[PDB]
Parts: structure tokens; C-alpha cells; sequence
RNA sequence: GAAGACAUUGUCAGGUGGGGAGUUUGGCUGGGGCGGCACAUCUGUUAAACGAUAACGCAGAUGUCCUAAGGGGGGCUCAUGGAGAACAGAAAUCUCCAGUAGAACAAAAGGGUAAAAGCCCCCUUGAUUUUGAUUUUCAGUGUGAAUACAAACCAUGAAAGUGUGGCCUAUCGAUCCUUUAGUCCCUCGGAAUUUGAGGCUAGAGGUGCCAGAAAAGUUACCACAGGGAUAACUGGCUUGUG
RNA sequence: UUGACAUUGUGAAGAGACAUAGAGGGUGUAGAAUAAGUGGGAGCUUCGGCGCCAGUGAAAUACCACUACCUUUAUAGUUUC
RNA sequence: GUGAUUUCUGCCCAGUGCUCUGAAUGUCAAAGUGAAGAAAUUCAACCAAGCGCGGGUAAACGGCGGGAGUAACUAUGACU
RNA sequence: AAAUAUGUAAGAAGUCCUUGUUACUUAAUUGAACGUGGACAUUUGAAUGAAGAGCUUUUAGUGGGCCAUUUUUGGUAAGC
């Protein structure tokens, strides 16, 4: 609870192990956290780095999709299908719109609507996983992508997500919880005030927790 | 219509004066009841028996607000200072 | 607007019976336990309650009950819970058979008895079973109640036949229907009644215009019509 | 005998409630009405070569749109002949060359504008703070708009400059109330402390009848005060229409 | 018309208050395989189980904290429905 | 309500009214409860009716369409 | 590109000469604005008219107007 016991979540939260002495391989920390939980459309986050520092820690497949052309904008890589004779019949309503947006990155697809997204594509989609975001869609999907893939920093966008990291094993203190906010930028605050905006979280490395607040 | 988040428009505070970008967002509403003055008295009716008060308040509108453009700066420290844009419907920056 | 008809009357006004007019009064009596004598002499005419009442007993040292359709003008007219049923006799229903049929009847014990006193119409006690203290009956009405054992009744059909199973040919006739009760007769078929007379409401065309059922629970004044109702046609 | 904290009675709350009470129902108008807005505006004309100037005069535009359609400097110059044609071949679109401002400047119309005021690039946010003065009804009334200054604070150019919003002429809103932005300034009046209330200056929230009431009909059952200021009928001009 | 509060006080069956959380845990099409599911995850622990850099699909998990179903479980005085 | 007898009561319940135990769920006031401040006070959750959802209802108010083609001179409609 | 009408100016407080003031901008003997001392005014196109002239308060009525000649708007026209 932005308190004293940030260090007590990472200090004295940095060696709790279960068992002996203390191993004998490498270190696996971070600090968790989230986007914005505003809604993955509107307005959640901008651009700056943290950092954070990382990448993905299990799988990618995000979404990118919209023409034919849209495919092998996911086909060097790996990502969700929008289909093309699917936005008149069923390519969004909820367990659909969610398929092509719905993974765990967030989007990183281009543009094409018309006057259908105020109940449908667009729309049924947004908190959920994806809206239509900043992935310089224009040239594809991969050199944006270093916003949608590694480096990273931490593209905190769709639902929740992000990242985190400092040191190795152990040698942080002050600076290993104000590593965890060193971890944390645009994603922690931001323009017009943003020192705060959520209610709790969590946090460790693979100790035992963090902040028993 | 596209007004851009935040752009150096000069301005002041002071204690700061010169340029400084400014995050502006547009201005919001504020509920009152039961603080307002206009309440403090305007509980009323006189009062077994009521009706209101002559602006109360069926006209015509105009079909288009205003912005409420809320510019503010962050090193001036100070203050979230108000300007009015007027031409609706539009929205933010875009472009 | 005035004051519609209906909300005009009730109060005394100016109508109100034959309040001096007629004979004794209903009347089964006051309440002992066992039987006691009646000799009915004579079956009264009256006025508006056609049926004729028939004036009786009179036995603890010198009453006039309305009388089912038996009088033997001296008729066995012997009364009183323990008492041999029968057309006449009037026994606490606590003790009667099963499938009888009691007139006047008394809705709780005692209290002379009103229940079907009307011309005709008896109270066939169809039930008795399902008692504690109580009685499944009939009613002249369509619909079922429990009495409460002993009280009063009958004991056989309600004097007077089809007071009018018809047919009242002529406007006259009314030269009773009244005579009798209040002024009801004639009845003025109200949606001629102007805007401002009575609720109906002309209008050019004529036109009972707009609604007619009547939410119960109007404003005694916005009532009046077809009460407040569940149908309408045949 | 029945009823047995119930119901009732009382006090507030909410439903409901033309049965009842009260109350209202714009205007300009070849007479009222249905209609249109010369009720707020702008261009052209009508309008008689300064200005002013009428109609329910004629021809048209206004209750927005622009982060750039703003701001500065660069460059460049916009709707024909003669050349080269493969889906082009009347051309839709491409590249060469040699001359009327016929184009373009968001939007109506008129003004204006050519190393530009148009078009392609480069860099910014002046569409800024404080005032005040000015101009706009022949103008003494506030409003919107616009002009030149002062003080600041920026842009842009190498500069001199220029830029106080869209080339100019249209595109908007008092009075209590409410919200907010302002010093962290002023008072709650027996003293204090915070919480709250109140104030000062700069804005948003609506008044289109746009100098700004908050407002349904019907009457043939009806009523009043006045209107030849105002219509049916006579007369009257005029005579298209006969 | 409906609620609350007074008018309104004798007794008797059953909740909730004092003064509690833990386990199997996921029946569309495809990956050998557990889908309302999130991600911190390159590691948890003297083994390597699963991973993971590969990953398809509507969504990937062991180190598991969690925004949310089912089954499964203690009262002695006043109190109060 | 309609008006002797005589005959005869077509079809429409979506609309407005009326009206039923009904609806697995959403509003919904006062007291009563919880949470937060130092309180004033301001947020909460549940909450009777009512509403909205469901049904019946026209001798209840009232309702009762419209255009195309469409042989055995010709016009024609039981046809679609 | 007229006519009619419409701005200004006029003899004259005016020029001409000498220098002095600082916030102004010029590099300043640069000027600007202001002021001293000094020459000439009744003045040699303007005309013509003055029952002075200027100035301050106040407070009635009025706001329905109608004629003509020329110049025009509508309308066949009009005592429109």
C-alpha cells in the first residue's frame, strides 16, 4: 500500500524460499501491475518506456486482421484471423469479435469499419481484449510489433498485463521496490494526473509473495 | 476536432511564466445538492403547495454545447487554466 | 361538472324505502337449547320484499319470520336446536343432516338471520363434513363458506316461487318497482346526459367514448359505468 | 358470544387520483386562419454615382466546419496547340516542350489576391496573458464581431519582418442559480481550531420571441370592454378576368 | 391504496450477532494433453516433472496470488426477523 | 350499456382501458441496516405498493387494408 | 464615364527665426512632442449675410399620419 513495506514486499521479500539454504541457479524477479483497466480503446497509455525491461514469458499470439491482405500480416509471425465474409454475418458479438481480439496481448491490426462499431466489431471487443490501438499500422505488424513481441520495456494494453525487472538474485533494496516503480512508468502514472488509479495488486519472484497489505 | 493532448502554449501560472506543455483535457460536471445556496434557499414550494420558479425551465436549446478546453501545464506547477472552443459536435486528438 | 347521479343519492337527499310503509321486519328471533313451540298463524303480503313473511310463535308468554314455502297457516312450526327436522322448524345448523337446505341463515351464530332471506332462494348446507365447530354451505350467491355450527336456519326453500321468473310486460309494473324501494325507476339512460351532468359524456354523435371498465378504487365521481370488472361481452 | 395486537386510530412516505380545485394556450399577417419569417443574421441588387432608405421586393447564403483549412520562411504558379501511348482508346492517368489570369483560395455573393493571399516542402501553437482605447443604429443604449496600441510570453526567418486565429464583409446570448479556474486573499461579529458555509476576479452550463415569461384544447350555451384601426354586405375607384 | 413509527403486551417452533476457512477445480473444432480465465514466469525444489526460445487455436500450464459456480461443515444470555 | 316481438351477435386483445394465483430475474420512498469521517454530513446494500414482464378481456373504447399479373370478339374475376 | 448632391481647406492666432526640456527611437548636431527669447497680424479674392455668441438645467405634449410635383418598387391596373 505505497508504504514503508514496498521493501518489505521486495528486501525483505527476496529470499523466503521453502526449504534450505538458498539454490544454487539463477534469479527470476519482477514487479506486477497492470495497463490502465480503462477499457483498451479511449484512453489507457501512450508511449515511454520504464523501465520494466522484458518481453513475453509465455507465448504471443495476439491479434491482426482485417483484408486479405491482413493474413500474411500475421503469417511470418503468428496471430488471430478477423475474416473477410464474417463482419456481415458473425466476425464480432462476443465469443467472436473476442477470437480475433481476444488473446492476451492486445491488437496490433489496422484499420477498416465503416458504419458498423458502435454494437458489433469495433465495439464488442474493447475491455474485453482489444479496440483498435497504437501499433503503427502502416508498413504491417512486426516493427510495431517490437511493441507487440520483445523490447519491451512493457506494452501494457487489452486486459490488465505487463512488466517488470532490476537485478538478478540479490542486491536490491530501496532500489528493488524502487525498482518495482522504476518498473513501472507510463503505466504507473502519466499527463494530467495519474500518481494512482487502481486498489491493490501483487508481486514476488517466486518466493513467497510480496506486500501482505 | 482533433485538438492534440498536450502542446506548449505558452501561458504562464506564474511563478513560472514562458511556455510549458500543458496535458489538457476538456471540463466535466460537479454535483451540488443539498451545499448549493441555490438550495439553502430554493428548498422551498411556501410550502403546503408549490410550482417552482419562473426559469424552471422549458425553452429551446441549441443543439451544441461547448468545450471546455483545460489546458494545463506541469512545470508552471500550476493551474489547470480553462480556454473555449465552441463548434459542436467534434472530439479530441485524432488526426 | 355536477354531481354525477349515484354519488347524488346515498345520502338522505330525498330517497330512502318505505320506511313506514310496511309490516314487522325480518327477524329470526333472539337466542334455548332444546326445542320450543311455534304456531305461525296467518302469512303476511308486505311490500317490496315479495315473498311473504308469516308472523308466529309467540310462546314464553305471548315474532315474525320471513317463511319458506311452507305454511300450513298453523304450520308444525316448532323450533330450536334439538327439533325433528323439517319444511318449517328453524334448528342450529351444528345439527342438521348433510345435503339439507336452510333460507334465512345466519353469517355467525344468533344475530337474526339474513343469509338467503330473499324470495326463493335457500342455502342447500352441502358440506357439514370438514368440522371442528363450523359448516361447509352453500348460498343463494354461487360461492362456498364456512358458517359457524350453531346458528339459526331455515330449514326449506324460501317462500314466493319466480317473484319474477317473469314478465313485467309494461312500463307500469314499475308502477311498483318503487312503491316499494327508492326511485330507481325510470333510469335515465345517462350518455345522453351532458358534458357536465353526469360522468357518462354525450358529445356530438353520441358516444360513451373512450373506456368503460372502471378501476376500482376511483375517485367516488370517476366511478359509476361498469364498476371495475373482469370480462365484458356474453 | 365473535375478534384477539390483528385490525382500527394517529403521524410522516410512496403509489395512485380531470371526481375536484387553481393555472396558463407567442408574435409580424393586404382582414382572422393554414402557410412563410422581411422576429436574429451575411452578399448581390432593389436604392436614384458619400452616407441613409421600404415592402409577405428580385437572386442567393447563415445556427457550421479547420491542429490546420492557424502562425512564419523558403521554393515554386494555376482550366490550350504541337509532341511519345501498352489495360487508354473521346480521356479517365502517365511523362516534354512554346503565349489572355479564363484557376485556386471550406463553405452564399461580392471584394480582393501571381515570386501571391493560390501549390510543394521546412519549422512552431499567437486560436496565447493582463488590460484599456477604437470601429461598427446617420449612434448618444449593452451585445457580436472587427482595428491600432501598451505592457508581458512565445513562434518563425538570415534577416527587415510577420503572426494578436481561418484573406474582408455572415456563423452567435443579460438577470438569480449551478459548476469550474483563479490568490491560498476576505468573514462567519463572544475567542479559537479544523469541516462546512459564505465572498472577490475569469470562464462553461439556457434563454432562436435570439433586450432573455416556465405553460393544452373547446364553446353552437356562452360573456365583457373597444376596433370602420379589421374582414363578410351597399357604394367607391380599377377592369385583369366576363 | 402501500410502508415505517407510535396505539401494542402474555406466552411457544426455526434463521441471522457476538466470536472462523479450508479440498476435487473446468465435457466445441486442433496441439500426445484439464478453456469464463488473468498474467508476474525463466524458473520452483540436493531429482527434472512441466516447460520454455518452437506453439496452434476463439483462449496455453508447473513456481499460484487471484475479478467469479457445485458438492462438503459446531451454541449455552440478551437480541432480533 | 341497447331498446317490443321477430329474426340476427362475423373477424380482430397490437393500441387504450379494464382485470389473475401468475414472471427464474430489473427499478422502486420514508423509517430500519452497513460502511467512512471528528460530525455535520455522503456513499452503500437490501426494500410494500406501484411500474415494466406474463395471461384473459371487445352486449369494454374502439377498430374491419391497400397493386400486379391473370382469353378462348370483347370487357372481365371465383385464379394465383 | 456625367448633372445633383457630398467631404474637406480659406484669412490666417499664422507662419518665419532662436534655443531648452527626457520615457520615447535613430549612431548622433535623430527627430520627435511639448516650452523660453525674437520679426510682422489687422492682415493685398475669397464673396454674402448676422437681432452676439456660447452654455446649463430642467419638464410638456408626440410616437395611428396624409397630400401633392419630380425619381422610383410591386401590381393588368387603383381615389391600390
Amino acid at each position: 500500500i505505497t508504504s514503508s513495506q514496498v521493501r518489505e514486499h521486495v528486501k525483505e521479500l527476496l529470499k523466503y524460499s521453502n526449504e534450505t539454504k538458498k539454490r544454487n541457479f539463477l534469479e527470476t524477479v519482477e514487479l506486477q501491475v497492470g495497463l490502465k483497466n480503462y477499457d483498451p480503446q479511449r484512453d489507457k497509455r501512450f508511449s515511454g518506456s520504464l523501465k520494466l525491461p522484458n518481453c513475453p514469458r509465455p507465448n504471443m499470439s495476439i491479434c491482426i486482421f482485417g483484408d486479405a491482405f491482413d493474413v500474411d500480416r500475421a503469417k511470418s509471425c503468428g496471430v488471430d484471423a478477423m475474416s473477410v465474409d464474417d463482419l456481415k454475418k458473425l466476425n464480432k458479438n462476443k465469443k467472436l469479435i473476442k477470437k480475433l481480439s481476444k488473446k492476451y496481448n492486445a491488437f496490433i491490426a489496422s484499420e477498416v469499419l465503416i458504419k458498423q462499431v458502435p454494437r458489433l466489431l469495433g465495439p464488442q471487443l474493447s475491455k474485453a481484449g482489444k479496440f483498435p490501438t497504437p501499433v503503427s499500422h502502416n508498413d504491417d505488424l512486426y516493427g510495431k510489433v517490437t511493441d507487440v513481441r520483445s523490447t519491451i520495456k512493457f506494452q501494457l494494453k487489452k486486459v490488465l498485463c505487463l512488466a517488470v525487472a532490476v537485478g538478478n538474485v540479490e542486491m536490491e533494496e530501496d532500489v528493488l521496490v524502487n525498482q518495482i516503480l522504476m518498473s513501472v512508468n507510463f503505466f504507473v502514472s502519466l499527463l494530467k494526473k495519474n500518481w494512482q488509479n487502481v486498489g491493490s495488486l501483487v508481486v514476488k519472484s517466486s518466493m513467497g509473495p510480496a506486500f501482505r497489505l | 476536432v482533433n485538438v492534440p493532448k498536450t502542446r506548449k502554449t505558452y501561458c504562464k501560472g506564474k511563478t513560472c511564466r514562458k511556455h510549458t506543455q500543458h496535458k489538457v483535457t476538456q471540463y466535466k460536471a460537479g454535483k451540488a445538492s443539498l451545499f448549493a445556496q441555490g438550495k439553502r434557499r430554493y428548498d422551498r414550494k411556501q410550502s403546503g403547495f408549490g410550482g417552482q420558479t419562473k426559469p424552471v425551465f422549458h425553452k429551446k436549446a441549441k443543439t451544441t454545447k461547448k468545450v471546455v478546453l483545460r489546458l494545463e501545464c506541469v512545470k508552471c506547477k500550476t493551474r489547470a487554466q480553462l480556454t473555449l472552443k465552441r463548434c459542436k459536435h467534434f472530439e479530441l486528438g485524432g488526426e | 361538472m355536477g354531481r354525477v347521479i349515484r354519488n347524488q343519492r346515498k345520502g338522505a337527499g330525498s330517497i330512502f324505502t318505505s320506511h313506514t310503509r310496511l309490516r314487522q321486519g325480518a327477524a329470526k328471533l333472539r337466542t334455548e337449547r332444546h326445542g320450543y313451540i311455534r304456531g305461525i298463524v296467518k302469512q303476511i303480503v308486505h311490500d317490496s320484499g315479495r315473498g311473504a313473511p308469516l308472523a308466529k310463535v309467540v310462546f314464553r308468554d305471548p315474532e315474525e319470520i320471513f317463511i319458506a314455502n311452507e305454511g300450513v297457516h298453523t304450520g308444525q312450526f316448532i323450533y330450536a336446536g334439538k327439533k325433528a327436522s323439517l319444511n318449517v322448524g328453524n334448528v342450529l345448523p351444528l345439527g342438521s343432516v348433510p345435503e339439507g337446505t336452510i333460507v334465512s341463515n345466519v353469517e355467525e351464530k344468533p344475530g337474526d338471520r339474513g343469509a338467503l332471506a330473499r324470495a326463493s332462494g335457500n342455502y342447500v348446507i352441502i358440506i357439514g363434513h370438514n368440522p371442528d365447530e363450523n359448516k361447509t354451505r352453500v348460498r343463494l350467491p354461487s360461492g362456498a363458506k364456512k358458517v359457524i355450527s350453531s346458528d339459526a336456519r331455515g330449514v326449506i326453500g324460501v317462500i314466493a316461487g319466480g317473484g319474477r321468473v317473469d314478465k313485467p310486460l309494461l312500463k307500469a309494473g314499475r308502477a311498483f318497482h318503487k312503491y316499494r324501494l327508492k326511485r330507481n325507476s325510470w333510469p335515465k339512460t345517462r350518455g345522453v346526459a351532458m358534458n357536465p351532468v353526469d360522468h357518462p359524456h354525450g358529445g356530438g354523435n353520441h358516444q360513451h367514448i373512450g373506456k368503460a371498465s372502471t378501476i376500482s378504487r376511483g375517485a367516488v365521481s370517476g366511478q359509476k359505468a361498469g364498476l371495475i370488472a373482469a370480462r365484458r361481452t356474453g
